[PDB]
RNA sequence: GCUCAGUGAUAAAGGAGGUAGGGGUGCAGAGACAGCCAGGAGGUUUGCCUAGAAGCAGCCACCCUUGAAAGAGUGCGUAA
């Protein structure tokens, strides 16, 4: 089944400049600047050719756990500070709508009181329609984690699928009626 | 594919197994394609009319409704099983294939059935069509000469 | 390690599973086989629940062979103290399944169908079982 | 999720992933296949 | 040199690519495997049974044709 390890060469266009000093590589771009801390026992340098390089100490099975890890934490920041990321959220059910009020967003999902969600840093939220809830971000952890909190309230029930669901999310509509004999 | 025909499919089509001259009853055809769109009143007259060229067996009918009230259908050839029953002169098949035989058919029979039922079989030569239906009689307990 | 027997004056001592010495058969009947690792007191309710299961996942196929047979009776005390020896038939009877000896045998079928068949049969056995093939 | 001692996969849609020393089996097909301990 | 369990300072059948060492085998730049895209056909709506069951209750049969590929066929599903 699954194949062998494989690196994903993602660097330059110089739309993103890297600057490593000590177990802390800096990522820049036309959007913003991100920073992540990396453990020791590993080295990283900026090749003159134009590719994020990374090496390991030995060829142990434990080394692959690290090398094969940092390999992504160096590319997700690239496309994150260039192509950017935007997640679309769609709601279902009567009475469910999305409306912005400045830096905060309010929703109404059955709750007697309109729940409010604050927008952190390095993240932007927009609402084109009362059914669409897009949230642009830089990295992936923030924009992603912020997508779980906005769906943590009331997820789509396996009966009608209402509340908050990601873009093009197949909740798989299941028949609520039971007892019937085929 | 030496035999053209591969076109668009899956468009809300219904297939039944009525008999030539039998579609007027309510209980039968009634529930069938009744809530689809076609009117039960129609079809019947246009069915026993085209199937009047050979009334005595069942002919595979293909009903395809549209966005309107109208409808269209095409007449096909009878099953490769019912035919083997007519040539063998038997009502139903056997209970245990090979173990118990109900009748036998000559080579000319299987050959004639492959020809009459050719514009529905995806084959190239004649020696194939016959061998295609030959495996059908080996299931209803009917050995071939 | 049991099979249908016949009436007789069966009623002797218990016995005692000794070293692997005795048991040490091979693979004669059937393609694959199944052996044990440690002796024990296999009852009839175990061999029957294991044999039927061996063909339960097959149904109408090859043939099952039994190269084993019980002997050592089994006497159990009701609930009172200890005045004398047990009966020998309260619960059942057993024997000795020492390692090295062959148990079940399957053949006339594929390798996979004959592989899973022994699997369930091994679950019915209280003692660990070792899967083999031939050679 | 059904505890049980011997988890074992259910359908082909089982990935059987070990998490925190606890072998889990998430099935996107039928939640009934989703087991905890194993 | 291994374990990184604090197991070692209790405890089984069974279950899991957690993991070290040695040998061997299958597929493999007449390019395999994971993933992505597309096809997955016709008779056989098969026989029997059933109010009905047309891969998919069950029993038996489980061959053939057109092709690069496709089994009267796995799981879900429909009263069908």
């Amino acid at each position: 089944k699954e194949s062998r390890i494989g690196k994903q060469p993602i660097a330059v266009p110089s739309n993103v400049t890297i600057a490593l000093e000590g177990q802390d590589l800096k990522v820049k771009g036309p959007l913003g600047e991100l920073a992540l801390t990396y453990p020791r026992e590993v080295e990283l340098t900026k090749e003159e050719s134009g590719f994020l390089r990374v090496k390991k100490t030995v060829e142990t099975r434990r080394a692959n756990q690290m090398h094969g890890l940092f390999r992504t934490l160096t590319d997700n920041m690239v496309v994150g500070v260039s192509k950017g990321f935007e997640k679309k959220l769609i709601l279902v059910g009567v009475g469910y709508r999305a409306t912005v009020d400045g830096k905060e967003l309010v929703l109404n999902l059955g709750f007697s009181h309109p729940v409010k969600m604050q927008i952190p840093d390095s993240l932007k939220v927009k609402v084109e329609e009362n059914t669409r809830i897009t949230v642009s971000g830089y990295d992936k952890s923030e924009i992603g984690q912020f997508a779980a909190t906005v769906r943590k309230w009331r997820p789509p029930e396996p009966y009608k699928g209402k509340g908050v669901k990601y873009s093009d999310e197949i909740v798989r509509r299941k028949e609520g009626k039971a007892g019937k004999k085929k | 594919a030496p035999k053209p025909g591969k076109a668009k499919k899956v468009i809300g089509v219904i297939k039944l197994a009525l008999e030539a001259g039998k579609a007027t009853p309510a209980p039968p055809v009634g529930p069938a394609l009744g809530s689809k769109g076609v009117n039960i009143m129609a079809f019947c007259k246009d069915y026993n009319a085209r199937t009047a060229d050979k009334p005595g067996f069942v002919i595979p009918v293909e009903i395809t409704v549209f966005d309107d009230k109208s409808f269209t259908f095409i007449l096909k050839t009878p099953p490769a099983s019912v035919l083997l029953l007519k040539a063998s002169g038997a009502e139903k098949g056997s209970k245990d294939p090979q173990m118990e035989k109900v009748g036998k058919i000559t080579i000319d029979q299987l050959r004639g059935i492959a020809t009459e039922k050719l514009p529905d079989l995806n084959c190239t030569t004649i020696e194939s069509a016959m061998r295609i239906i030959a495996g059908t009689a080996a299931n209803m307990g009917i050995d071939i000469d | 390690m049991l099979s249908p027997k016949r009436t007789r004056f069966r009623k002797q001592h218990r016995g005692r599973m000794k070293g692997i010495s005795y048991r040490g058969n091979r693979i004669c009947f059937g393609r694959y086989a199944l052996q044990a690792l440690e002796p024990a007191w296999i009852t009839s309710r175990q061999i029957e629940a294991g044999r039927r299961a061996m063909t339960r996942n097959a149904r109408r196929g090859g043939k099952i062979w039994v190269r084993i047979f019980p002997d050592k009776p089994v006497t159990v005390r009701p609930a009172e103290t200890r005045m004398g020896s047990g009966k020998g038939s309260p619960e059942y009877w057993v024997a000795v399944v020492k390692p090295g000896r062959i148990l079940y045998e399957i053949s006339g079928v594929a390798e996979n169908i004959a592989r899973r068949a022994v699997a369930i049969a091994a679950s019915k056995m209280p003692i660990r079982t070792q899967f083999i093939i031939s050679g | 999720m059904k505890v049980r001692s011997s988890v074992k996969k259910m359908c082909e849609f089982c990935k059987t992933v070990k998490r925190r020393g606890r072998v889990y089996v998430i099935c996107s097909s039928n939640p009934k296949h989703k087991q905890r301990q194993g």
